[PDB]
């Protein structure tokens, strides 16, 4: 009686083992939809909605606004985020010039 | 409260369909939305329909399958894996015990409150053709939440 | 004459926005519609397709995707004959398809209306919509 | 052979409250879908069987026609074991769920579990009786209620909707205890034998 | 009476076949009672349409048949009578002894079904344990250590999801009894208006039980002004279910006090016990002046000037000019309307903002109102066109 | 007992459903993973 039924109490646990690896995998396919985003830093203010934002690669652009993003932090000298498609500000980032973590951690032991 | 921002492909696509079956005033179309309700505004991104039936002497009758939900989102998966169901919509003025009683069967596959929405077929009136709709469980009663209409940059022009 | 496909308001943006994620990204879909050869080409229903390792190319075409998405819209009274596939290149900009070539004259096997819809300058609209 | 479709009816009453046959109730009705499914699909093609629930927590579509009773199995879980009775709400879904299937154009049965007499109301059992008889629907009740339950608007309804011989219903009164439930769905006429058409 | 110890012992017996592992005590426990009245714990299907307030005798015979309940007739004659109705019985040596049925026999289970789950249907789990947490503390040692406890009755409220209302106002009953014998009855006020006010099918109890009910009602505005006056229980179904004896119309009679302005006249209907306190007299004269502050916008004036004199509300209020000057300022310092006054010109220039209850006032005026705008259609609809 | 192992073996065959859908997206996972991928520098974890 609890021969057959002890197989499928240990079948149990590796259904929740495979509930996890469902969503696990879905998220895979949800990570690849997202695109690139380009980082740049403001330069010069040239009006309210319109911000002059120098790319990582070294050419300028005039760059809009969204109502996700606050424009208090958008002024010159603040890293922000724009976009490889319509050249527009889309989220906010941490300052960071270089991220070379090598040279700024000295591996402490 | 929260708000409601419809892109206009999406109001039009669902008035596509529903002349596209033929369907007279004795029968009203049901269909499904998608988009983030995550945040405080609601976006409505995609839209699908259904093969909704319904008899007209009687409001406790409908047809809903949910075999042509869960096909439809692993179809959406492969399109867009951003896009989650928010909520569904429907067609005709009216609103009986068809349209009230399957809002808790899109609950199973709704993370957040499914948003109801009236689809007029004939414009009347001012603007909006659409009307956003919400339900609370504290006594039941259907709130409008601020509908707008917005799209990208490229959708607008 | 030849063939020059008439789109509607609401299949000319479902177009755009498959190819709306990415400038060097490259998608793909399918065109659904009943019309005649000589001049007048409609277009139903149109809706993406997955994008396999090769991206776009004639092998990138999913029979088991393509019949359930006609068995969705068959109940929407959507179905309709394959008319063609349309399809999303990256952001060169130099000639239309960056990959595909040869892969319509396989296409004129299947369906001898069979057309290939592309937006070169990926998105770019301001006046009007280049497709 | 028998060339027919199959809906389950799931209804929930005052009389239903009861939540054991032998040790529990409702898995009894999970065990008998195994056995309709394989003498059915199995024995001929062109043979689904569906599930519908038109009472206890809300008139809804469990599971539709599928090529496995797996998915209609998963579709009974979660499901109260009380709730209000309408049984004219639970046959009219049915003949909705009856018109989009495949293979159409052939025989209509429905096999309802009903453990309630059945009182509502007796022109609209009538009314209901007649069009099914144009679509040769067959809606097939089974008694539970607590011993057999008769001489009410149940019997009524089964009276007066066969014109023909065969294609509309047969009664099946199940004792409550240690009975097996399929033994008595399979010797009865509901699952082949009578109703071919 | 012969009722349950007959036809209540055969009703038990119908449901699961025969004898549902009834205990062979439950037959003889019958023949204790006999005529004496005491239905004790009718256990289910009689105890829906039956209430009992007896000790029972079979408090620790039905224990082990909380598994049967299930498959008798419902779960929910656990979750509200039987053991969740012992509170009801009110016996000063059960009081903190429950907690080994239920609190101790209830955490040997979890989900509530072990091993046993069938289709597993919901509403369980729940109210059997967020129910007893709080009246542990409601009677005995103070209701200081209560509310720590009904934090987290709250928190559990907005998370889960219950389809019957009860189980929600059960959650509120616990905050009402909790500022029941503490000050700041504004927030007693507005529990006791969450657990009953609109809502027919739950909470539901007998006719005295009712009068009882109102009198909690009507002593918690008595102390406050917040929500409306004591006019709101007017059109909720609570002063239509009292009488209008027996110090049951205070709430009827403070309804035209308000328009006289006499406190002479509900003074001499009530006892010593609220009229000891002079915050019964100072809030009552406050919903006086709210009638009037609101008529600087909308009541009588139909041309909506906006204008309040020192004299107009001393006729109204029966008071000085000196007493109503400072009494202005102790009505806006509540948070009741904004806006000043003037000592010079002795004028009054308050705006409107909290709504009422009453109807009929305003209603020709927003019709007149929109009188003006219909002569404003033709002037510039016609200008505007030819242009 | 008999129904109680012909739940958890029904459900492990429904399982077996839902993993001919990870199956089908480890396939376009598959597609989605192809040799010709270029090479960057990740500055920031």
């Amino acid at each position: 009686h609890r021969r057959y039924d002890d197989q499928l109490k240990q079948r149990r646990q590796n259904i929740r083992d495979l509930e996890k690896l469902y969503d696990k995998t879905e998220n895979d396919i949800k990570a690849l939809q997202s695109i690139g985003q380009l980082i740049g830093e403001v330069m010069k203010e040239l009006s309210e909605e319109k911000y002059i934002v120098k790319a990582s690669s070294g050419p300028r652009y005039i760059v809009g606004v969204r109502n996700s993003v606050d424009r208090s932090k958008l002024k010159k000298g603040v890293r922000v985020t724009l976009d490889i498609t319509t050249l527009t500000i889309m989220r906010i980032l941490p300052r960071e010039t270089d991220p070379l973590v090598y040279n700024m951690t000295s591996f402490e032991q | 409260h929260e708000k409601v921002t419809i892109a206009p492909l999406v109001l039009l696509s669902a008035l596509d369909h529903y002349e596209r079956t033929q369907t007279k005033e004795n029968k009203r179309c049901v269909g499904v939305i998608l988009g983030d309700a995550n945040s405080s505004t609601i976006r409505v991104t995609n839209s699908f329909a259904l093969p909704f039936e319904e008899d007209e002497k009687n409001s406790d009758v409908w047809f809903l399958d949910h075999n042509y939900i869960e096909n439809m989102n692993e179809m959406c998966k492969k399109i867009n894996a951003k896009e989650k169901l928010i909520g569904w919509y429907h067609s005709g003025p009216k609103l009986r015990a068809s349209d009230l009683k399957i809002n808790e069967l899109f609950k199973k596959y709704t993370q957040n409150n499914p948003l109801l929405l009236i689809v007029d077929v004939k414009q009347q009136g001012v603007g909006l053709p659409t009307d956003a709709y919400v339900a609370i469980e504290q006594e039941k009663t259907f709130l409008h939440l601020p509908c707008t209409i917005e799209a990208e940059e490229a959708e607008e022009i | 004459t030849k063939e020059t496909v008439y789109i509607s308001s609401i299949a000319l943006l479902k177009m755009l926005k498959h190819g709306r994620a990415g400038v060097p990204m490259e998608v793909m879909g399918l065109m659904l519609g009943e019309f005649v050869d000589d001049y007048t080409v409609n277009v139903v229903d149109v809706f993406a397709m997955p994008q396999s390792g090769t991206g776009v190319s004639v092998e990138a075409v999913d029979d088991v995707f393509q019949a359930k998405m006609m068995d969705m819209l068959k109940q929407t009274g959507r179905d309709q004959m394959v008319v063609g596939w349309y399809h999303s290149h990256p952001g060169f900009g130099c000639w239309l398809s960056s990959v595909d070539v040869n892969t319509q004259k396989s296409f004129e096997q299947l369906n001898s209306r069979a057309v290939a819809v592309v937006v070169d300058p990926i998105q770019s609209v301001k006046g009007k919509v280049v497709i | 052979m028998v060339l027919e479709a199959t809906v389950l009816v799931i209804d929930n009453s005052e009389y239903s409250r009861n939540g054991d046959f032998p040790r529990t109730r409702f898995e009894a009705q999970i065990d008998s879908v195994e056995f309709i499914f394989q003498a059915k699909r199995n024995s001929n093609p062109e043979n689904t069987v569906g599930l519908i629930s038109g009472a206890g927590a809300n008139p809804r579509v469990l599971s539709t026609f599928t090529a496995e009773f797996g998915k209609i199995l998963a579709g009974l879980h979660d499901t109260q074991i009380e709730g209000k009775l309408h049984m004219a709400t639970a046959l009219q879904i049915a003949q909705l769920t009856l018109k989009h299937r495949q293979n159409k154009v052939q025989h209509q049965r429905i096999v309802a579990f009903v453990c309630s007499p059945i009182s509502d109301s007796r022109d609209e059992l009538i009314r209901l009786a007649k069009t099914l008889k144009k679509n040769n629907v067959a809606v097939d009740i089974i008694n539970f209620g607590e011993i057999e339950q008769n001489t009410e608007l149940l019997d009524e309804f089964i009276a007066a909707v066969n014109n023909p011989q065969e294609e509309t219903s047969h009664l099946l009164t199940v004792t409550p205890g240690p009975r097996l439930l399929y033994e008595n769905i399979a010797s009865s006429p509901i699952i082949l034998e009578e109703g071919s058409s | 009476m012969f009722n349950n110890h007959e036809i209540d012992t055969i009703l038990s017996t119908l449901r699961m076949e025969a004898d549902p592992s009834l205990h062979p005590l439950f037959e003889q426990f019958e023949k204790f009672y006999e005529e004496k009245l005491w239905f004790q714990l009718s256990e289910s299907l009689t105890k829906f349409f039956d209430d009992a307030k007896s000790t029972p005798l079979r408090l620790r015979l039905y224990d082990n048949f909380v598994s049967k309940f299930y498959d008798k007739i419902n779960q929910l004659s656990v979750v509200k009578y039987l053991l969740a109705s012992l509170k009801d019985s009110k016996d000063f040596d059960e009081s903190l002894k429950y907690l080994d049925d239920l609190k101790a026999q209830f955490q040997e289970l979890d989900s509530k079904k072990q091993r046993n789950n069938g289709s597993k249907d919901h509403g369980d789990g729940i109210l059997l344990i967020d129910s007893e947490i709080a009246r542990t503390y409601l009677l005995k040692n103070d209701l200081v250590k209560a509310r720590d406890l009904l934090d987290d009755l709250e928190k559990t409220l907005d998370k889960k999801d219950s389809i019957p209302l009860r189980i929600t106002n059960s959650f509120y009953s616990t905050n009402s009894q909790y500022f029941k014998f503490k000050n700041d009855f504004n927030s007693f006020y507005y529990t006791s208006l969450l657990y009953l006010s609109t809502l027919e099918p739950s909470t539901s109890i007998t006719l005295a039980e009712r009068q009882q009910l109102a009198y909690d009602l009507s002593i918690s505005a008595l102390l406050g002004d917040k929500i409306y006056n004591f006019g709101e229980l007017l059109h909720h179904p609570i002063m239509e279910t009292i009488v209008n004896d027996s110090n049951y119309d205070w709430l009827f009679q403070l309804l035209n006090a308000l328009t006289v302005g006499d406190f002479d006249k509900f003074d001499s209907l009530i006892k010593v016990q609220i009229s000891k306190i002079p915050i019964l007299a100072q809030h009552e004269s406050f919903l006086r002046q709210k009638i009037c502050l609101m008529t600087l916008i909308e009541t009588v004036f139909v041309k909506n000037i906006r204008m309040l004199s020192f004299e107009d509300i001393s006729k109204a209020t029966h008071l000085p000019k000196d007493n109503v000057e400072h009494l202005v300022m102790r009505a806006i310092s509540l948070g009741l309307l904004k806006g000043s006054i003037d000592q010079v010109n002795e004028l009054v220039t308050i705006s409107w903002v909290q709504p009422r209850i009453i109807s009929g006032d305003q209603i020709t005026k927003m019709k007149d109102r929109l009188v003006e705008w219909n002569d404003q259609v033709e002037k510039l609809g016609k200008k505007m066109e030819a242009r | 007992i008999r129904i109680f192992r012909s739940e958890l073996q029904r459900l492990s065959h429904e399982n077996n459903v839902m993993l001919e859908k990870i199956k089908d997206n480890k396939e376009k996972i598959k597609n989605n993973r192809q040799l010709p991928y270029l090479v960057a520098n990740v500055v920031e974890v």
